[PDB]
């Protein structure tokens, strides 16, 4: 059961680089553009921008809802891995969770690149079976009242939660509203905060 | 495929190693982790060497001991390098001299894959349909927990896509079908063995049939 002897991972993708570099496979700046798309373009606040938008316009909350994929090329959101999105809403009886059980399918353009964390297997193997208490476990106390329902990333859909919007923020700005949709909020992991 | 990479529902993992809202730190958290993504793209986009689908295959086929031990962007770089020496664009040698020491690949496939299916169905909304009881020895879109349960339909996409269990091998046969959001009770899948409500797994058409 031991493991396979390997050069560092450093030294390996570097060489699975340099030789596709080396044959004329890789465009000029190609990786670091890349680089630059999955650190800077490709973000939750995106999809907060989007939740904030629903959260005071109505219509725009349904078309959201009705046709996610529609709603985010309006704000010019749409992308590699977020192509098709279906939004999911929380109610007062219904708390939704994205994951990827089978590897970490994500809606990279408005939720950004998924976290470690949901990548890992404790996450991968357990929401589905457990959600109740894994959420319990990373800080988020789903009432007993509220069905718990998991959306597992296995195909070409890409998922983001539009959270209830917490008590305490009425009137407030778009810019005040999504500067508490976090990354979590949209996987579904937490629920929007409203200081003291 | 029925490899270690189909988790969900294990039992004996720890807690998930994230609090809520907790700093996450950098994209990257190492100067090579774009690679991996990057590298794909260049396959998938630019050479035309290979698809997505190939990309979560050749990872299902990481050794499983090999699977379990690996970093997750390290499992990409190996799938990557992996597709490229099977479709003759890179050597393993040439890899192995440039990362001065061993890069163990991947296995090879043991199933030439299988093409979209002839008859399928056509569900809508509301619907109850059942994951057809197969058994798919190359890559497939279908987690056990779900294989063999009843569901109903949330949803049919308006899109339609190549069939996983084809085009993950590189076939020519993937024809295009839509997908479905299948919600199923969480006793459905997990019996008395659960804490949740319910399940939604977003399934091809093929891998569906009506309920009784
Ligand atoms: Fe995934
Ligand atoms: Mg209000
Ligand atoms: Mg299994
Ligand atoms: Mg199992």
């Amino acid at each position: 059961n031991a493991a396979p002897a390997q050069a560092p991972v450093s030294d390996r993708a570097w060489a699975l680089f340099r030789a596709l570099d080396g044959k004329g496979l890789v465009p000029d700046g190609y990786v670091e553009g890349w680089k630059k798309t999955f650190e800077e373009d490709f973000s939750p606040r995106r999809g907060a921008e989007l939740v904030a938008r629903a959260w005071t316009d109505p219509e725009f909350r349904q078309l959201l809802l009705t046709d996610g994929t529609a709603a985010v090329a309006q704000y010019g959101y749409l992308g590699p891995q977020g192509e098709y999105i279906v939004a999911v809403e929380d109610t007062p009886t219904l708390k939704n969770v994205i994951v990827c059980s089978l590897c970490s399918c994500t809606a990279w353009p408005i939720l950004g690149l998924p976290p470690t964390w949901y990548k890992s297997f404790e996450y991968r193997a357990r929401v589905v079976r457990e959600p109740r208490k894994v959420l319990s476990e990373m800080g988020t106390e789903i009432a007993s009242d509220i069905e718990i329902r998991v959306y597992d990333t296995t195909a070409e859909t890409r998922y983001m939660v539009l959270p209830q919007r917490p008590a305490g923020t009425e009137g407030w700005s778009q810019e005040q509203l999504q500067e508490i949709v976090t990354k979590d909020c949209l996987i579904g992991v937490a629920i929007p905060q409203v200081p003291t | 495929m029925d490899g270690v990479h189909d988790l969900a529902g294990v039992q004996g993992f720890g807690k998930v190693p994230h609090t809520v809202n907790a700093d996450i730190g950098p994209t990257f958290h190492a100067e090579w982790e774009h690679l991996p993504y990057s590298l794909m793209f260049a396959g998938v986009a630019e050479l035309g060497a290979f698809s997505v689908d190939e990309v979560k295959y050749v990872v299902e086929r990481m050794e499983p001991r090999h699977y379990m031990m690996t970093p997750y962007y390290e499992r990409y770089v190996i799938g990557v390098a992996t597709l490229m020496v099977e479709k003759g664009i890179l050597t393993q040698d040439e890899l192995e001299s440039l990362a001065g020491g061993p890069f163990p690949l991947s296995r090879p496939s043991e199933s030439e894959g299988r093409p979209a299916p002839v008859e399928t169905t056509t569900f809508e909304v509301g619907q109850r349909v059942r994951v057809r009881d197969e058994y798919v020895p190359g890559h497939i879109r279908m987690p056990a927990y779900c294989r063999g349960r009843v569901g109903t339909i949330s949803h049919r996409t308006t899109e339609k896509w190549p069939f996983p269990d084809a085009i993950g091998h590189g076939r020519n046969d993937a024809g295009e079908e839509p997908t479905y959001h299948v919600k199923f009770a969480a006793e459905e899948l997990f019996g008395s063995d659960t804490d949740g409500g319910s399940v939604v797994v977003d399934l091809f058409e093929g891998y569906l049939e009506p309920a009784a």
